[PDB]
RNA sequence: GGGAGACUUGAGUGCAGAAGAGGAGAGUGGAAUUCCAUGUGUAGCGGUGAAAUGCGUAGAUAUAUGGAGGAACACCAGUGGCGAAGGCGGCUCUCUGGUCUGUAACUGACGCUGAGGCUCGAAAGCGUGGGGAGCAAACAGGAUUAGAUACCCUGGUAGUCCACGCCGUAAACGAUGAGUGCUAAGUGUUGGAGGGUUUCCGCCCUUCAGUGCUGCAGCAAACGCAUUAAGCACUCCGCCUGGGGA
């Protein structure tokens, strides 16, 4: 939603300007992603909505892979806010 | 993506050589420059311009044509493509056409032809042909 | 956000007004139970229908404009409620800008 | 571009007996394919159809007489390396050492020879069809070029050039 | 032929099934939709059309047949 | 190439908009068939190249009023739309995905390809349980035929349908891998945006993203392709090395 997305914008981010960054989109993704795996185990068919699924899964990744090449504190402090493994 | 910036400048002139356009501008880089000075110099090309923005210098090029129909260059390519990049010797360093062409080599010198590679007997990367 | 909802429905021809208006009044106030806020309930026509929906060939037709969450389940509420009831021959939505 | 006023001679490449199919049977024809040239740089060829090889070999010259090209030539050797291609035909072209004469089998080597080039390397990677091979050939020696055309256009001069 | 939209012209929009003034004119006889190619609407407008007649049809407003 | 940086065009996020048989779940519909019931009415109906099997006097067909049940959605509907493909057309609602346009705020090369793996995946088919209107392999009978293990006809089982779990194949085809850039033009069309007019509508010009046709260069063995390339180029993956055996 909008404004759990701003929410999520204003906690994460380094700025109030700041939209754009790894954590700012990490922390979108991880919240769309929870929905999406619920909406999944609701709806087990739509496999149409699962490769959505993937896909954004496979852009979160690549930014955690940014974030462990270029600043290795920042990750390990993004995913203990996340709790991701 | 643009994998191969100059391959696409070769054959961004190849294109326009072959329909007999006029000009060309080109998002430009260093090595780019290099090569478009060395064809200035040396008669492929009428005349070449700079412009300078923001996000990278442009380019131009201004061909040359013997008559209206008449084409300098004939064509281009690259060798070190660069998924095989060719590295060559003082002694391999090509002869494009016997001398009727030119190949364009960069080398601890810089960016300079066959001619003054053989001479100062050094070699070097090969980048481009041009028959 | 709250989204706006048409709805119409069809009332039999033959229902006298005061068991008609309490029962109007019955829907809007389940949609108000359930937390769908009703800016506008009218009626819009008495008409002859293009066939026999009911048996009736005739028809009248009311309009209930509502404000609500999707999520709430008052849409779902006056759906199975207007097919369980044998009065009203068909009711409609219509989600609208 | 023209034949007249040139000691043009010629040689048959091949004559292919060709035919059509009518309701009584064959219609036997022959196709020739001639070259012919001056041994100066001046050569064309030809081709040519009818129900007799002489016949054939008549028009083909007289077809190739009216499609003359020049090629250049270096010490009896073209300037410089070139690819021909023609619809299958590929024909690689050098320039040899002098003494080392033609280095072809026909129908190159009767082009080459007609066309004045003593001395030369070439290799056929592609198809054998005379035509289509001949006509790779011409567009190669098409392709090429001289170093005093080269230069004025360029700018540079010669020496300039060759370095 | 370069032809008018009745919508267009008419400067109407956000088209209610109710409108069977507007709906009943790009309908043929038995009730059939008119084609675009006959009528002369817009892609997104013709849609539209036919969503609101088929609402009205399934609500009365207008027969599916006869 | 390695390392320390810096930048924004690429890639992506944010604001605002647009479209849509995009997908899953739930329910609802009118038409038509089939069956059942009620009347009318009575000798043929059906079917064929011919007939015949069949059904029908125990009331057929047909006709009119209802009811049950399943499946598919006439017009709109179009080399139109969406989706990675397969595929997806009634209607409404719940949840949800991708795409396009501007915006130039933000990150600042984070991208592309991608073996091996994982997922999806026409129809047939398999397992369990429902259901089964019509259609229909197998099968029956009538015919035809020299024969007919077929084409034709009358019936008709699995199956087609629902839920789950398996299968993982196709002329799964644009018989054209994905990505990026460059390269005459013409014309329609879908979704937008901007501008110059227009009482608005509308027309015009520009531009992006798709979707068709004609066609220059070039390519092609030819057929044909041609800004939705099969042209010029580059990166990666998959694949071929005569036919059969196989
Ligand atoms: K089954
Ligand atoms: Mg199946
Ligand atoms: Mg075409």
């Amino acid at each position: 939603s909008q404004e759990r997305k701003n929410e999520i914008i204003k906690e994460y981010a380094r700025h109030e300007g700041d939209t754009g960054s790894p954590e700012v989109q990490i922390a979108v993704l991880t919240e769309d992603i929870n929905q999406l795996n619920e909406h999944a185990r609701t709806h087990k068919k739509d496999h149409h909505s699962y490769r959505g699924l993937m896909k954004k899964i496979g852009h979160r990744r690549n930014l955690l892979a940014y974030l462990r090449k270029t600043d290795i504190q920042r990750y390990r402090e993004l995913i203990q806010r996340l709790g991701l493994r | 993506v643009m994998t191969d910036p100059i391959a696409d400048f070769l054959t961004r002139i190849r294109n326009a050589n072959m329909v007999k356009h006029e000009t060309l501008e080109v998002p430009a880089s260093k090595i780019k420059r290099d090569i478009a000075e060395i064809l200035k110099r040396e008669g492929f090309i009428r005349d070449v311009e700079y412009i300078e923005d923001d996000k990278q210098g442009v380019i131009r090029v201004f061909l040359k044509y013997g008559k209206n129909e008449e084409r300098v260059i004939t064509n281009l390519k690259r060798i070190s493509k660069p998924g095989l990049r060719a590295y060559v010797k003082a002694d391999e360093v090509p002869k494009v056409l016997n001398g009727l062409g030119i190949a364009i080599i960069s080398t601890s010198e810089g960016v300079i032809t066959d001619k003054e590679a053989r001479a100062k007997n050094i070699g070097g990367e090969v980048i481009a042909y041009v028959w | 956000q709250d989204t706006k909802y048409e709805i119409m429905y069809i009332i039999r021809p033959n229902i006298d007004e005061e068991a008609k208006t309490a029962l109007v009044e019955r829907f809007d106030t389940i949609l108000k139970d359930n937390g769908a806020e009703v800016i506008e309930s009218k009626d819009w026509e008495k008409r002859r229908l293009a066939y026999e929906m009911n048996g009736f060939r005739e028809g009248i037709y009311h309009i209930v404009n509502v404000t609500s969450p999707s999520t709430a389940g008052a849409i779902n509420e006056f759906d199975r409620l207007a097919k369980i009831n044998d009065d009203i021959i068909r009711h409609m939505i219509v989600k609208v800008e | 571009i023209d034949p007249k006023h040139l000691e043009l001679e010629d040689r048959v490449v091949a004559i292919n007996r060709v035919t059509k199919v009518v309701k009584g049977g064959r219609r036997l024809r022959f196709a020739a394919l001639v070259v012919v040239g001056d041994k100066n740089g001046h050569v064309g060829f030809g081709t040519g159809k009818a129900q007799e090889v002489p016949e054939a070999i008549r028009k083909a010259i007289e077809d190739a007489k009216k499609n003359l090209v020049e090629v250049p030539m270096v010490g009896s050797t073209i300037p410089h390396e070139v690819i021909g291609v023609f619809g299958g035909g590929r024909i690689l072209m050098k320039p040899a050492v002098e003494g080392s004469g033609v280095a072809a089998g026909g129908p190159v080597r009767a082009v080459l020879e007609l066309a004045g080039v003593a001395d030369i390397t070439s290799k056929s990677l592609g198809s054998n069809t005379p035509i289509n091979v001949v006509r790779a050939t011409v567009e190669g020696l098409k392709q090429l070029k001289r170093a005093e055309e080269v230069a004025a256009l360029r700018g540079k001069s010669v020496e300039e050039i060759i370095g | 032929r370069r032809k008018v939209d009745y919508i267009a012209a008419n400067h109407i929009e956000y088209i209610d099934y109710k409108d069977t003034e507007l709906l009943k004119r790009f309908i043929s006889e038995r009730g059939k939709i008119l084609p675009r190619r006959v009528t002369g609407t817009g892609a997104k407008n013709q849609r539209k059309l036919t969503i609101a007649i088929k609402r009205a049809r399934i609500m009365g407003l207008l027969p599916f047949v006869s």
